[PDB]
């Protein structure tokens, strides 16, 4: 899971 | 906004939908070319080609469970291209970047029939 | 193999999806929690949940063109994790974070049940 | 497009  | 990302959800999306396809589940529409049939997902088709979008979202066309493909069109060409539909991949060789080039212009997709160009200039 | 691979070609396909969901086009069932109604694509339901994936295998709710969840579902969690499903971006806050893990272990949807799992542990 |  990433920050966009 | 806020939201956070999942890296790896729309390949595996795509893995999932080709599991489906390889097992024949839910598959809607059968495209023939020449004597070969085909058998997709319209969504997934759809989502691909610009002449496939052009066809299903058509009141009449959308309801088709077969579509013939224009004569002229190679199977193996549109094998190699549903192939990379459903996996981002794409099997290019030198006996076969012509059909598959020609295949990609009709079908229209815009991202092969740009790497087709780039591989042919080069040789 | 001796494939290339374009990079951006799942997540095209994804936001293609979402540009047919948001249309209602070839959309083939309706998601009923308690009052609220969500159509969408059976195909990237079972892509991203192991209860749809279960669900649309089955021989006799394969053809059916309305689920009802369980009552104990919130829709808000629904809405969240649908948006998830055809965009890979979730949602996450701490006001929806219970309704969103509880739907998620419901839905059978892993990475989601894992970050909310995190996220907690955190706080 | 890459070498995958
Ligand atoms: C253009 N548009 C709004 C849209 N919405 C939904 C879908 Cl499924 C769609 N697909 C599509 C259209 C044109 C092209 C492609 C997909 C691939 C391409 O090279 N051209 N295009
Ligand atoms: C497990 N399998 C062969 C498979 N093939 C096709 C599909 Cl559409 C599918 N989807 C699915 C099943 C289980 C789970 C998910 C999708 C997401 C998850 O967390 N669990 N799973
Ligand atoms: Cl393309
Ligand atoms: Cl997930």
């Amino acid at each position: 899971w990433v920050i966009p | 906004d806020s939201c956070i990302q999942f890296t790896r959800h729309a390949s595996d999306v795509l893995l999932n939908l080709n599991r489906l396809r390889s097992r024949d589940i839910l598959t809607d529409v059968v495209i023939v070319v020449s004597r070969e049939q085909f058998r997709a997902h319209k969504t997934v088709l759809m989502a691909c080609s610009g002449l496939f979008y052009s066809i299903f979202t058509d009141q009449l066309k959308c309801n088709l469970s077969v579509i013939n493909l224009d004569p002229e069109i190679n199977p193996e060409g549109f094998c190699i291209l549903l192939d990379f539909m459903y996996t981002s991949r794409l099997n290019l060789r030198e006996g076969n970047i012509m059909a598959v080039m020609a295949t990609a212009m009709y079908l229209q997709m815009e991202h092969v029939v740009d790497t087709c160009r780039k591989f042919i200039k080069a040789s």
